[PDB]
């Protein structure tokens, strides 16, 4: 309501309109190549910024700060894992997808194994994963930030946000989104940095976070409800391993072997096997631009710890009676949610710390984060649907009808997401961030397992890859459905789940499901006919000519040398930071 | 001390990258 907020939001919209118009003036959007792969003309800095901005949504501010507040700094693991896995994308996966000439990752599996059915299955599974794990987290976190910061109707505002991101997605294509994602990356990091600075000032520096956070307990630990009573000291006191990334392998909330192996498997899917991230690399101009873009993305993926997780922890120190509430009736008064108020952590800092002008910048940050992620998911889902499913229904389609169908899918997936909003709003507190990582850990590892065996074991055939995926889905669902039946509850009100389902961490299940999908893929492969695949195997990883029988992934040796040394430097910095906070 | 945990992690990583260059130099050529 202060003019300065409306001017900052208007200036942000003018930047987004302006970079969109410059991209539409520059690029061709009349062809499938142009609209869905940005002409394969994207240099390193939009690749990197777009990888970053398609990944960081409103969920990363709400979820990571909230989990920061609840549980300390090991959720940085979620972000920091990405660093190493984006080097797998640029050096292992992206070369193979460039030499295969794929528009989609289901098409790569069409090329590698050859049936009609793996491509259809992986398209449809991806489309469901985007609704369950990607749209849900964005819509949920948007609605938390609006409820808490603005106070507006959380239906009308999410309809309105979805409608502007629909227009923003359909009006340009992947080329406008990737250039606009350089501006969205700038706004996100810059506003997030200014709020991090105000937050760290309020607790009295970096030292202030680490000497006040283990003390940061609420004074309201006794419920008026009988059979809740005096709340346990485990449920309101901050965890004694709060300052440690690497937590106990059995009793850790995020066990270190689950963090390292289990997230590598799930991140593998997310970064290396999944249309949303990989479409930005498929739009790379060169392999060396994809590799440089991958390093930019890894450096930016270090930034979430300091911009989101540590502000969340500062939110627990400054507002311990509101952010670290445990009494079910106090948490209903604070944030509407009986199970906790950890999700207010980030929006509380914005409300309570930002002046008249910079509140508007923090609305622009959350808008930028939410629009970039939703636009990426809508465009990628459009590509997946158009190219995979609609060319099953209409093979002699042509590049004018396929763009119409691409833009109409964005309208349909917006409508599905509006109809999905009440179901996601039924997730109560910071449970949803666990649900989305649990879903990803139950559904993604079969897909990670097939892409690894698609790229590194040329004997894996179609029967193995398909029945690996389906067996994997069956094993996934055998956990998922039992779990979602029993609920989650909370530390105060435990769920009544057996400890032979929910007892094992979902990132440990991700490990088991990966090796079991993989073992079944190899077993069924070895017990069927070896399919010489044309004889071309530019669909596989090798050092020796990456091929067999434009599509030439040879880069300049000087620029090769540069990105190869910056990847090792970027890993060394990562491993230092893993060492530092372990 | 955090700084020393960081350095020991980096040290071990530079040993593993030296091992990677050793194994591919003698076993791919
Ligand atoms: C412990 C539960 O609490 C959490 C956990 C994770 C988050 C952040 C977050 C991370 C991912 C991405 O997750 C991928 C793996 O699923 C990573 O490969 C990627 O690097 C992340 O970017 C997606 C959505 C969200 Cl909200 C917040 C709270
Ligand atoms: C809570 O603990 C106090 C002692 O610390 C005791 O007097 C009281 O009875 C307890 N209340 C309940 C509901 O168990
Ligand atoms: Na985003």
């Amino acid at each position: 309501d202060n003019p300065a907020d409306i001017l900052v939001i208007a200036a942000y919209f003018l930047l987004v309109i302006g970079v969109g118009l410059w991209s539409m003036c520059r690029t061709n959007r009349g062809t499938v190549g142009g609209y869905f792969l940005a002409g394969r003309s994207m240099v390193w800095w939009p690749v990197g910024a777009s990888l970053f901005a398609s990944n960081i949504g409103s969920g990363h501010f709400v979820g990571l700060a909230g989990t920061g507040a609840a549980s300390g700094l090991a959720v940085a693991g979620f972000e920091w894992n990405a660093l190493f896995v984006v080097l797998l994308l640029g050096w292992l996966f992206a070369p193979v997808y460039l030499t295969a000439g794929v528009i989609t990752m289901p098409q790569y599996l069409r090329k590698r194994f050859g049936g009609r059915r793996i491509r259809l299955y992986l398209s449809v599974l991806s489309l469901f994963l985007y609704i369950f794990t990607k749209i849900s987290v964005d819509m949920f976190s948007g609605a938390v930030f609006i409820q808490q910061a603005l106070g507006w109707n959380i239906y009308a505002s999410v309809i309105a946000l979805l409608g502007i991101t629909m227009i923003y997605t359909v009006t340009g294509g992947l080329a406008a989104l990737m250039y606009t994602d350089t501006v969205q990356t700038f706004v996100i990091l810059g506003g997030a940095c200014i709020l991090m600075g105000y937050a760290f000032h309020e607790v009295g520096g970096y030292s202030g976070l680490f000497d006040k956070y283990l003390g940061a307990a609420t004074s309201l630990t006794v419920s008026e409800d009988p059979a809740v009573g005096n709340i346990s000291s485990f449920c309101y006191r901050p965890r004694p391993d709060s300052y440690h990334l690497l937590r106990h392998p059995v009793t850790g909330d995020l066990p270190w072997p689950a963090l390292l192996l289990g997230l590598t498997i799930v991140s593998g899917w997310y970064w290396c096997s999944d249309q949303v991230i990989v479409q930005r690399c498929l739009a790379g101009k060169s392999l060396t631009h994809i590799k440089a873009g991958c390093i930019l993305c890894g450096y930016l993926k270090l930034t979430p710890m300091f911009l989101m997780v540590m502000p969340g922890m500062i939110s627990r120190i400054l507002y311990p009676d509101e952010v670290a509430c445990v009494v079910p009736e106090v948490c209903r008064r604070v944030c509407g949610t009986e199970v906790g108020c950890s999700n207010i952590a980030y929006p509380r800092l914005v409300v309570k710390l930002m002046p008249n002008g910079l509140r508007g910048l923090m609305l622009a940050v959350m808008l930028a984060a939410l629009m970039s992620s939703l636009a990426s998911i809508f465009n990628s889902s459009s590509t997946l649907f158009t190219m995979d499913i609609y060319t099953r229904l209409r093979p002699r389609a042509g590049d004018r009808e396929l763009l119409l169908v691409g833009r109409l899918w964005v309208v349909f997936i917006v409508v599905v997401s509006v109809a999905w909003l009440p179901v996601v709003q039924a997730a109560q507190g910071g449970q949803l961030f666990d649900y989305i990582q649990a879903v990803s850990s139950y559904l993604a590892p079969p897909v990670s397992a097939v892409f690894v065996l698609a790229l590194f074991v040329p004997r894996v055939n179609e029967q193995g890859a398909f029945w690996g995926l389906i067996g994997g889905l069956l094993m996934g669902l055998a956990r998922l459905i039992p779990e979602f039946s029993f609920g989650s509850g909370s530390c105060v009100q435990p769920s009544a789940c057996p400890a032979f389902l929910c007892g094992v961490h979902y990132l440990y299940f991700a490990i088991v499901l990966f090796f079991c999908s993989g073992l079944l893929t190899l077993t069924v492969s070895l017990c069927t006919a070896p399919i010489p695949r044309k004889h071309l195997h530019r669909l596989v990883f090798s050092l020796r000519h990456s091929k067999e029988e434009l599509e030439d992934i040879s880069e300049d040796p000087s620029w090769a040398r540069v990105v190869n040394l910056n990847a090792l430097l970027m890993m060394a910095v990562a491993v230092f930071l893993w060492g530092f906070y372990a | 001390q955090p700084w020393m945990q960081g350095l020991i992690a980096v040290a071990v990583f530079l040993v593993l990258v030296a091992i990677a260059f050793a194994v591919n130099h003698f076993w791919c050529q």
